[PDB]
């Protein structure tokens, strides 16, 4: 019980960055967040259904520039990236939630 | 017949560098350089540890130039280890043009 | 490109009905055995 | 790309020079002057619009004009005084631009620096013409004495100054001219400044450190433009406390006369920004040897270029020319004062000494020092 | 013209009103003061 | 000589203390909008 | 537990732009008076008796 009494504490929330830039590699990795709910919470499915509409997108989509997603139209189009998915990560007193896509060296601000 | 003077001239030098930015910046004296047209083909010949190594120094300095704050006096740049990695490139690059430069008159 | 050092990766084809089928769809994408 | 405003338009990509540039983290105080510099030519611009939108350029009323805009019109005064207050801090804020290149080795960027030096000598130009507008006796008796001075030239000179003027004094003639003149010198300035911006856009800025900073660049929005409106901030407070508190006190004369022909302020002197280049003058005994030498204080910036000998661009790094730049601007300073001095011994001597060790900073001390210390390193 | 009109959008006008709604009694704060109506001093 | 100094100096009193309400603030928003750039660390881990 | 003064403003007035900008024209009004009002005050109280507004009396309706 002490153990668990241990558990389930809040973590303390912190919007910073972390910026480890190596430009040996060939593309670039971006994950971008905003501190979500609990894993329950009535406003826990309605995110859900609002990332329904970003969606995710590779380069391999079949639909590309017809996708029903702008940045996966955007994206499709305009070769502004390689893969990118948003996502809801759910903890008890923590959240992360955004998206995170791949881009070339040049198009980190656009997809941004 | 410089024993005197080279132990003068010495003594003078490792007050210029303790004296100089660099050294309390914690940037080589070679990071210091004046990028011109010699010394970025020189730069670019770099090793990636070499290299890798002065696009951080310049990192950590330039960010201290910006939070206007010394770094600790226990990790300063010491006279003593002077590496003049840079001087080895450098210098050929020099040279080659040097050449080239005279090849060119007739 | 993920590193193949250790024990772990046993990875060798062979299935019942399908071998070595490749799936092409816009929701996903991939090859299997 | 589809509905990214900026790009869209090609015109507002063009502005994104503004917000996305590729700008250097660490960063002087210092550099707030080249946008300062800009607000500055703004201010003056607006101001001077409202200004000769009451203004007449005649003899007869000139002085009346500038009186009347002083005191029946609508904060006309302020404007005014707003308008005389701004040029001092546009000049202190350009010498605060060529110390930072002088001393950060921003000069490197050839290109901008002369077009830099362009700006410099365009803005000399228009606040010497600007000051003779109101034709009050300073005015009336400095833009003779400039003038004239260029009546060293010896074959040419003579009949020239003449064409200048458009008379044998400084009649009408002159003064319509310098209105026209001071009106569309800053317009045609905007332009070099923005063909300034241009080239400088090419290589970014330079910083304390003097080393390339590409591996630690900050988006320019962000950070850069509240840096840019705090500067404004303080700005503006200095042009305003003086324009408020002490309307007259930086604008040394005290010449609210109207300009009589026979008669003279025996102590004639150009404003404060003007001073070093006259008792760099008044230290040569001969015209002409004077005339050269004034050009050349200030025209002797274009060889610093050359004149550069050390392996870091950045002063930063080098005591000894750390030593002899402040002593520069000391000396500097010193020649701004024995330009509000009678032109007697004491002053003469001191001055012909400032006179020397000037050029001695710019053309041979700070050259040697520079391989010294190149030397000092091993370099 | 035409295509601009839609069934779909309402939502984002409702949201502009308020935006735009918002901006509107910027002007009219901007406008009195250079304006300077007695009654507009009165209120 | 100046009529218009008499007026101006009572704006001077309220710029005076308009400045110093604006010259604070503007600090603070500029330590806020710079605040990110002093609070990032940097360090270097290569494999080695 | 209540919001912090500035949570409170916050949330009625900084989460919409719209709202903030209303904000800052109104605030921008009000501020105008009272700065005035009050800056005025101080800078006449400094000078009393020295300005037109204290010394109509002298000639005025008789
Ligand atoms: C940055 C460039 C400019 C500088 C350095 C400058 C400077 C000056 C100076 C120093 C004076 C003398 C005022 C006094 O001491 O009484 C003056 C007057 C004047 N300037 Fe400017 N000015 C500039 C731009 C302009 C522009 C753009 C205009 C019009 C579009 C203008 C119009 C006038 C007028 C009409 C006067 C005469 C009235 C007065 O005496 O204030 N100036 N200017
Ligand atoms: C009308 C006057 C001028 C205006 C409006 C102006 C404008 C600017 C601006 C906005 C910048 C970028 C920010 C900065 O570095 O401060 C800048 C940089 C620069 N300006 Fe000026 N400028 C003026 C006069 C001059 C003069 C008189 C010189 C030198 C002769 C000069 C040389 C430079 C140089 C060399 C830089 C780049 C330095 C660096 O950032 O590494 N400018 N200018």
């Amino acid at each position: 019980d002490e153990d668990a009494v241990p558990t389930l504490s809040p973590c303390r929330f912190t919007g910073s960055q972390i910026c480890h830039r190596e430009d040996g590699l060939p593309l670039a990795h971006v994950a971008i967040a905003v501190e979500g709910p609990g894993w329950a919470h009535p406003d826990n499915v309605a995110l859900q259904v609002a990332n329904a509409i970003i969606g995710h997108y590779d380069c391999t989509y079949g639909g590309g520039a017809h996708l029903s997603s702008p940045l996966a139209s955007i994206a499709a189009t305009n070769k502004l990236c390689q893969s990118f998915q948003t996502f809801n990560i759910c903890y008890a007193d923590t959240g992360l939630l955004g998206a995170h896509f791949v881009c070339d060296h040049m198009s980190i601000d656009d997809m941004m | 017949a410089v024993s005197a003077s080279s132990r003068w001239l010495e003594g003078i030098r490792k007050w210029y560098y303790n004296a100089a930015g660099f050294n309390k910046l914690g940037l080589m004296r070679d990071d210091t350089i004046h990028e011109n047209d010699d010394v970025k083909e020189a730069i670019r010949r770099l090793p990636e540890n070499l290299y890798d190594d002065r696009v951080f120094r310049i990192k950590r300095a330039l960010d201290l130039s910006m939070r206007q704050q010394i770094l600790p006096k226990e990790q300063w740049t010491k006279y003593e280890e002077d590496k003049s990695y840079l001087e080895p490139y450098l210098k050929e690059v020099i040279r080659e043009r040097k050449e080239r430069e005279e090849w060119a008159k007739k | 490109k993920r590193s193949v050092l250790c024990r772990e990766s046993l990875r060798g084809q062979a299935a019942g009905r399908p071998l070595v089928a490749s799936v092409s769809l816009n929701v996903p994408a991939s090859v299997r055995y | 790309m589809t509905n990214i405003r900026k790009s869209h338009p090609l015109m507002k990509i063009v502005n994104n020079a503004f917000i996305d540039l590729p700008a250097p983290s660490n960063i002087s105080s210092w550099w707030n002057f080249g946008s300062l510099l800009g607000i500055c030519l703004i201010l003056q611009i607006l101001t001077g619009l409202f200004l000769a939108m009451h203004y007449t350029s005649d003899t007869t009323t000139a002085f009346s004009s500038v009186t009347h805009i002083c005191r029946d019109v609508n904060y006309g005064w302020i404007i005014r005084y707003m308008h005389a207050n701004g040029a001092s801090m546009f000049f202190i804020c350009l010498y605060m631009h060529v110390g930072r290149g002088l001393y950060y080795g921003s000069y490197t960027f050839l290109e901008t620096w002369n077009i830099g030096v362009i700006l410099l000598l365009t803005v000399m130009a228009t606040a010497f013409m600007g000051y003779v507008l109101p034709w009050g006796q300073m005015s009336f008796w400095g833009a003779t004495v400039i003038t004239n001075l260029l009546s060293a030239i010896p074959y040419i000179g003579t009949n020239l100054v003449e064409w200048i003027w458009g008379g044998f004094s400084v009649d009408k003639a002159t003064l319509t001219r310098f209105f026209a003149f001071h009106f569309i010198l800053p317009f045609i300035i905007m332009a070099i400044a923005m063909v300034h911006l241009l080239f400088l856009h090419e290589t970014g800025s330079n910083n304390p450190t003097g080393i390339s900073s590409d591996v630690d660049k900050i988006p320019f929005h962000p950070y850069y433009t509240i840096k840019d409106i705090l500067g404004a901030l303080l700005l503006i407070l200095a042009l305003m406390l003086l324009v408020l508190f002490a309307p007259d006190l930086l604008g040394d004369p005290d010449n609210y006369t109207p300009a009589n022909p026979l008669n003279t302020p025996p102590h004639i002197k150009p404003e404060w920004y003007f001073l070093f280049a006259y008792a760099i003058l008044r230290s040569i005994p001969n015209k002409l040897g004077g005339v050269l030498a004034l050009a050349f204080s200030i025209l002797i910036l274009a060889l610093i270029p050359l004149l550069h000998t050390s392996k870091q661009r950045s002063m930063m790094f080098r005591p000894l020319s750390q030593c002899l730049f402040w002593a520069l601007v000391a000396d500097l300073l010193t020649l701004t004062w024995i330009g509000g001095q009678p032109v007697e011994h004491p002053y003469i001597t001191i001055g012909q000494l400032a006179s020397v060790l000037y050029f001695l900073l710019i053309l041979v001390l700070m050259p040697t020092a520079g391989t010294i210390e190149n030397k000092l390193l091993k370099w | 013209l035409t295509r601009f009109l839609g069934p779909r959008y309402r939502q984002l006008a409702r949201n502009w009103v308020p935006t735009a709604s918002l901006w509107g009694a910027v002007g009219a704060v901007g406008l009195v003061w250079a304006t300077d109506w007695r009654l507009i001093l009165d209120w | 000589a100046e009529p218009e100094h008499d007026h101006r100096k009572r704006m001077g009193l309220k710029m005076l203390l308009m400045m110093g309400l604006l010259l604070p603030l503007v600090y603070a928003m500029k330590r806020h909008k710079w605040s990110v750039l002093k609070s990032r660390k940097l360090a270097y881990r290569p494999p080695k | 537990v209540a919001p912090t003064l500035t949570a409170r403003l916050y949330s009625l007035l900084f989460r919409r732009t719209s709202t903030f900008a209303l904000t800052i024209v109104v605030g921008a009004l009000f501020f105008e008076r009272a700065f005035d009002q009050g800056a005025d005050a101080i800078y006449e109280h400094i000078n009393e008796g020295k300005l037109w507004k204290h010394i109509k009396h002298k000639y005025e309706n008789k």
